[PDB]
C-alpha cells in the first residue's frame, strides 16, 4: 500500500478554509479590514506547515507573495520604509522561480520555463533581482499580482471544486483505541 | 555432516540438538551466520567481528541483520563451539506487522538463525554483503593497542567523511580494546566508553540525541537493536545524554561545542579512576562550518591520536586538520583507506521507532508488538501551579509560534522531557505560573537551554492535547519506565520541542496492523 | 588623466554624513526615536543614488540590510506580519554575498570565500535561503547584526579617519562660467 | 602622377589645385580616402557605399570617421573625379580639446582628407579596417531591387543579434533603393523613410530615443555625425520622436510597441500618396522576452520581406521567427552571412556628447567648440500658475521618489521635453496648479505618458537648481533653437527624468578644456 501520501495538514476541510482566504475572489471600509485580518491568519498557518515538515511547494510561494503584499498596503508608522518591500518581494520571487526551474529538470533556464509554460518575464526578473540591482517597485507589485493568478490555475483550481498528581496512567477499563490525534 | 560450499567455507558434525548446534572444526574456518544467535566458545579460540572468545567467557548474544554486514566468525585449530537460539528475538520479529520496511531484515527461513552457503540459503534480494577489512585497518589497530598497554588510557579520535565507514572502523577499534586480553591471566575486560557527537546516524541512542555510553560486553549489533540502554550486571549503561533537537549539528554550533565539553567533563572525573579509554565518532562533514567545528572539537579534547579514514580526501579538509591537530603541541595524525540499497534517512527511521516499541523491561531488551494507538497514554494535567501541574511549560527551539498556533504545531511531533537540575537554567525567562491555555515559555533569543544544568531523560511522543474548558491536559506515550516518571515531582520537568523529523510512520502503523493481521486518520491521505 | 572616478555623491561630506547616520555607535526614550528616523533618511538617499548609476555594491548591501532591521523593530499595525521580515532578510544576504563572491573571481564557493575572508556561515546561509526554505528569523537576525560589523572593518572605517515670460536667457552681462551642478 | 601600392589601388593624374583634387582613372579603380571630402562625379560612373553618382548628380558630403569602415570609393572605366575640401568639419576637429576620444578620430595630417596607400599613410594605432560586403548581400539586394519596381512599395525588415552586421546591410539597402536610378530617366532619386526602433545604438536621433527619419540624400555618415537633423531644399528632416527613457526596451514593453504603433500610423497616411519604401531595424534581443517584442512587431507591422542577418543563430530563434512570420498569410523570411576597439558604451556616449554641441544653425551642420560650463543658460521660472510658469512640472518614469530627494535626484541628469498636444494625457494625474518646491507630478503606476498625444522636442541638460526662497528657478542648456522654444506657451510642456544614463563627460569637459590649450566639480573625484 505504497498509496500512502503524508500532509501537515491535520485534514481536507483546512486546506480548502485555506485556499478561501487566500482568494477572497475566486472562492465566493470595514468589509476590507476583515478581508485583511483572515489573509495574515491564513500566512501565519502555512508557516507553521513548513516547520512541521513536507508541504507542497505551491504553497510555501503563495504565502511568500501574499506576505509581501500585505505588508505594502500597510497605513501608519510601520510601512516599511519603501526599501524593504521592494525586498520581500524580490525574495518570494526567486524561491518561487527557483523552486519550478530545479524542479522540472532532468537545456537551458529559458528553455525548461517555455517548457513548463511560465511566463519569460519571471525568469528574467529574478535574474536581475539577484545579481544586479533590486528592480522597480511598479513592476514588483504588477508581476506579483499576475503570479498570483497563474499560481491559481496551475495548482489551486485543481484541489477540488468551487462552491504527586501530576502523572497519571489512563484508566485501562474507559480507553478505547483511536487515532493518533484525535482525543 | 561434511558440509561443503564457496562463500563462507566448509564445516562438519551439524549435530541438532534440542533447538542448539554444537560443531566441531578441526581446523581454521570461517562461517557466515544470519540471524539472532549466542556464542559460547566450549574448548580453544574464536574471532567475531572483533572480539576474541576463550573458554571463560559467558554468553554472547549476536543479532546479525541482513541490512549491514553480517558479522564474520573465524576459528582457530581444534575448536567446538555451541550456537544457541536466541529467546527474546521472537518479539522484535512481530514488528513486522506494523511497518513492511521490518519485515525483509532477518531470515525468512523457519528456525532463528541459519548459517549460509555459496547462495542457496541467504534468499533473493540480494546484496548479501560481507563485513571485511583491509589488512591496513588491522595493521594499525594492532599498533594502537600495542602502544595503549605501554602507556596511560589514550582517547582515540576517528573521523571522515559520510559513507567512508567510520563506523564500521569504530566498531572493530571498541572491541579489540576491550576483549584483546593478550598477555596478563586474560584481565578479563577493561571498560570501554563511547561517546558519540553524531545527531545523524547515531550509535547508544535515538536520532538527535548526543551522549556518552559505557560498555562491558562486545558491541555486537546495529544501531536499531538497542538504541535505548537502560537509564541508572549492567552490561550497557547510559550517564548522560543531551538533546540537540536536530538532524544536523548547523543550527547552533555554540550550544553543540558545549554540550561536547560537559560531556567530556564527566568522562574526566570517572576515567580520572580507573583506566578507561574512550573512543569518540564525530559528525560527517568536511566542508565549512563542520570544518570549523572539528578544529574546535579537537582543540577542546585534545585527542591522543586522530585518524582519518579517507586517503583521497579533499585537500581542504586534511589541510585544516594538519594544521588544527599540530597545534596541541604535537598530535599523531594518520589516514587510512575506506571502501566507499538502504539511504540514511530510512535507517533513522527505523532507528526512531524501534526505540518508541522498546519495552519497559543475559537478554538484550525486549520489545512490544502492540500498536502505539492502542497503548494507554499518560495524562499530564495542564492547570494547577509549579507543585500540582506535572509539566512546568513547552519551550521553543530555534523558531517561536504564536500562542493559538502551537495547539496544532506540537500535536503530533515529538519532543524532550529536559529535567532542569540547577534552578539556574530557566533564567531570564517569564516562567508562567498560577494561571486555560498551554503554559508556552516564551524564549526571545532562541537558544536551548543550557547544557550545564539540564539533562534529557528520552522523548516523548504526544498523541493528544485536549483542552477542552475545565480539565487542561496532554494524552503523551513514552517509553520511559514508570519508576523513574513517578519519581520527578513537577517543578523540574520541561518539554523541548524541535525538528527531529516528524514520526510520520506512527500514523500509518495502526492501519498497517490492522489490514496486514486480516476512517479518517489525521495527517494521512489516502489517493483512491 | 585617467584619474577620474565618478561618483552619485555630490561631495565628500556628504558621505561621511550617511555614515554617521548608518553606525550611531562607532562614529560618535525620545534619543531612540531620533535616531530611528536618521536611519529612515539615509536609506532613502541611498536609493537615490543607485537609482543615478555607479555606486559601490557595499554601500548598497549596508542599505538593504539596515532596511530590513528597521522593519524589524516596527511597533504597531505595521510589523511585517512575521513572515515577511525573514524575506527581507533573505533578500538582503542573498545580494549582499553574490557580489562579493561574483566580484572576486577568476574554484568553488567555499575557497574564493576563505580568500576574501568571509566567514563561511554567510555562504550556507545564503544557499539555504535560496534553494530550499527560508531560514529562521532568530538565525537572521543575530547573522544580520555581524555581517553589520564586518562590512565596518572591510570597508566603512577606510573612508576616512574617526572623530510668453516663461524661457528667458541669462544675461550676458551677468553670467560667470561655474561647475556643472552649483548655482 | 603615376601612384601605386598595395591596399587601396593605382592611381593617376593627381593636380592639386587651390585646395581640391581632379584625378582621372582610365579604368576600374578602387580609393579608400580618410577624411572629410566631397564628391562630385565630373565625367562618367562612382559607386560610393552603395550609392551611383552621374554627371545629374549634386554634390555629395562624405565623412569617413576612423573608428568604422572607411567607405569605399570604385570608379567605372574613364572618369574624371573632383574631390573638394569639407568646410564645416574645421568645427568638428576642435571637440578633441573637450574630450580625448574624439582626438583619435581623423587624419593625423595637415590637411582634410587623405588617400591612404598600403600602410604609409593612415598611422599607428592600426586596425584601420575596410568597408566589405560578401557577394551574396549584394545578390540579395539585387533581388529586392528588381522585384520592387514590378510591384507597389514595400516595408523592409532587418533584425539579428547584436555586432551582426545590420547596421552595414541597412547603410548599403538604403542607399541602393534610393540612388539606384537603373532604367527610367534616373528617376533622379526615390524618397527614402528610415525607422529605428534600436534606443542602444540609434541611428537619425540621440541615445534613448525612437523615430521616424526621411532622406533624401545618401546617408554618408556614421551615427554621432548628424545626431540631431533640424526639426520642422531639406536634406534630412524628422517627423516625430518618442522619450522611452532607457538603453534597453526592457523596462516596459507595452509602452515600447505603442510607440511602434504610432510611428507606423503616420507612415501609412504618408507614404499612401508618394511610392515611399521604409527600412526599419529593430533592436538587438534574440532571447526571452525581446524574442517576444520581436514575434509582435512582425505582427503589427506586417513586414513584407523579413532579413535575419545571422545564418547561424541559435534554434530557438530561427524557430520562433519563422513561427510568427509564417502566421501573418505569408512572410519570405531569408537568412544571410554576418562578418562578426569601440564598445558600444563609448560610442553611445559620443553620440550624446555630440548633441549636445550641436549648433543652432550644402553642408551639413555645424559644431560649436565652446564647453557647455560656459555657455549662457535658459532661465526656467518655477512659481505663478498654468500660464505664467513655464514648465508645468516633473514626471517620473519607472520610478518614484521622496520629495526631498527630487532636487538633489534630477540636478545633473538629462531630461526629456515632451510637449503635450491634446489634454487627453494628464488624465489622471493630479496637476499641480496656484501653488516653494518642485512642482513634481506624483504618478503612482508608473507608466510613461502614452504615445497617443505626446511628442519629444529635444533632450535638455539641467545645471543647477537654485530654490532660494523667492525666486524658484531652473537653469538648463539645451540645443534646440530659441525659435521653437519660444513658440510654445507654458501649459503645454512637460519634463521628463528617467535613467538616460548620467551624462558624466559634462563634468569633466570644463576641466579638459581649460588643461589642454594651457576646485571642487560636483560628481568628480579626483585621485591625488
Amino acid at each position: 500500500m505504497v498509496q500512502y501520501i503524508f500532509t501537515p495538514w491535520r485534514n481536507r476541510a483546512e486546506l480548502l478554509a485555506v485556499r478561501a482566504q487566500f482568494y477572497p475572489e475566486h472562492t465566493s471600509f470595514q468589509d476590507d479590514e476583515h478581508i485583511r485580518s483572515e489573509k495574515q491568519k491564513a500566512v501565519a498557518r502555512v508557516s507553521m506547515w513548513m516547520q512541521r515538515g513536507g508541504c507542497p511547494h505551491m504553497v510555501e510561494s503563495t504565502a511568500l507573495l501574499v506576505a509581501a503584499i500585505l505588508s505594502d498596503e500597510a497605513q501608519g508608522s510601520g510601512a516599511a520604509g519603501g526599501y524593504a518591500v521592494r525586498a520581500a518581494y524580490s525574495a518570494a520571487f526567486s524561491r518561487f522561480v527557483t523552486g519550478l526551474l530545479d524542479s522540472h529538470q532532468d537545456q537551458s533556464m529559458y528553455d525548461v520555463a517555455k517548457a513548463v509554460g511560465l511566463p519569460a518575464a519571471f525568469v528574467e526578473l529574478r535574474h536581475q533581482a539577484t545579481h544586479e540591482q533590486l528592480p522597480s517597485l511598479t513592476r514588483l507589485r504588477s508581476a506579483a499580482r499576475r503570479a498570483l493568478e497563474w499560481i491559481w490555475w496551475y495548482y489551486w483550481k485543481g484541489l477540488g471544486p468551487v462552491d504527586q498528581s501530576g502523572w497519571v496512567l489512563y484508566d485501562e477499563k474507559e480507553w478505547v483505541p483511536k487515532p493518533i490525534g484525535i482525543v | 555432516m561434511h558440509h561443503s560450499s564457496f562463500q563462507p567455507n566448509n564445516s562438519n558434525f551439524q549435530r541438532k540438538a534440542g533447538g542448539r548446534l554444537v560443531l566441531s572444526t578441526p581446523d581454521v574456518e570461517r562461517f557466515v551466520i544470519l540471524g539472532n544467535y549466542g556464542v559460547k566458545v566450549h574448548q580453544g579460540e574464536v574471532t567475531i567481528a572483533g572480539a576474541t572468545l576463550t573458554p571463560i567467557d559467558d554468553v554472547q548474544w549476536v543479532h546479525a541483520p541482513h541490512c549491514h554486514a553480517l558479522p564474520v566468525l573465524r576459528t582457530a585449530n581444534d575448536t567446538v563451539i555451541e550456537l544457541l537460539p536466541c529467546p527474546t528475538a521472537q518479539g522484535l520479529r512481530e514488528l513486522a506487522r506494523l511497518n513492511p520496511l521490518f519485515g525483509r531484515l532477518w531470515n525468512e527461513t523457519s528456525d532463528t538463525f541459519q548459517i549460509i552457503y555459496t547462495s542457496a540459503d541467504a534468499p533473493k534480494r540480494t546484496s548479501l554483503r560481507e563485513l571485511a577489512s583491509h589488512p591496513a585497518w588491522n595493521k594499525k589497530i594492532s599498533e594502537l593497542l600495542t602502544s595503549t598497554r605501554r602507556k596511560p588510557s589514550p582517547i582515540l579520535f576517528i573521523c571522515g567523511p559520510k559513507s567512508s565507514g567510520k563506523s564500521t572502523f569504530g566498531r572493530l577499534l571498541t572491541n579489540r580494546l576491550m576483549t584483546d586480553r593478550a598477555g596478563h591471566k586474560s584481565r578479563s575486560w577493561k571498560p570501554v566508553m563511547v561517546l558519540d557527537l553524531d545527531p545523524g546516524q547515531p550509535e547508544f541512542s535515538p536520532p538527535g540525541v548526543v551522549s556518552l555510553t559505557k560498555l562491558r560486553r562486545p558491541n555486537l549489533a546495529p544501531p536499531f537493536c538497542h538504541p535505548g540502554l537502560s537509564f541508572g550486571n549492567e552490561g550497557m549503561t547510559t550517564v548522560r545524554m543531551h538533546a540537540i533537537a536536530s538532524v544536523t549539528p548547523a543550527l547552533d554550533p555554540a550550544h553543540f561545542i558545549a554540550c561536547a565539553r560537559d560531556l567530556f567533563a564527566y568522562y574526566r572525573r570517572s576515567a580520572s579512576q580507573e583506566n578507561i579509554p574512550l573512543v569518540v565518532n564525530t559528525p560527517g562533514w568536511i566542508q565549512g562550518t563542520g570544518l570549523d567545528l572539528l578544529a574546535e572539537l579537537i582543540a577542546v579534547l585534545r585527542p591522543t591520536e586522530v585518524l582519518y579514514m579517507s586517503e583521497d580526501g579533499p585537500e581542504e579538509t586534511v589541510s585544516a586538520l594538519r594544521e588544527a591537530c599540530a597545534s596541541s603541541s604535537t598530535i599523531p595524525f594518520t589516514m587510512l583507506p575506506s571502501q566507499p540499497s538502504w539511504t540514511p534517512a530510512t535507517l533513522r527511521s527505523m532507528a526512531m521507532q524501534s526505540y518508541f516499541h522498546l519495552s519497559p523491561f543475559g537478554p538484550g531488551c525486549e520489545w512490544n508488538p502492540t500498536p502505539l494507538t492502542h497503548l494507554c497514554p499518560w495524562r499530564v494535567r495542564l492547570a494547577g501551579r509549579p507543585d500540582e501541574r506535572g509539566v512546568l511549560g513547552i519551550v521553543c527551539y530555534d523558531h517561536q509560534y504564536a500562542p493559538e498556533l502551537v495547539s496544532d504545531a506540537i500535536n503530533g511531533m515529538v519532543m524532550g522531557l529536559v529535567r532542569i537540575e540547577k534552578k539556574e537554567a530557566l533564567r531570564g525567562l517569564a516562567v508562567p505560573g498560577d494561571t486555560p491555555l498551554l503554559p508556552l515559555i516564551p524564549n526571545p533569543t532562541g537558544s536551548p537551554l543550557s547544557p550545564q544544568y539540564t539533562s534529557l531523560v528520552g522523548l516523548v511522543l504526544i498523541r493528544g492535547v485536549s483542552l477542552t474548558a475545565s480539565n487542561p491536559e496532554l494524552h503523551l506515550l513514552t517509553p520511559v519506565p514508570p519508576s523513574v516518571l513517578h519519581s520527578f515531582r513537577g517543578d523540574e520537568l520541561v518539554l523541548v520541542a524541535g525538528k527531529f523529523d516528524a514520526p510520520t510512520w506512527a500514523y500509518v502503523e495502526g492501519l498497517y496492523w490492522k489490514s496486514n493481521s486480516k476512517d479518517e486518520v489525521p495527517w494521512v491521505e489516502m489517493l483512491h
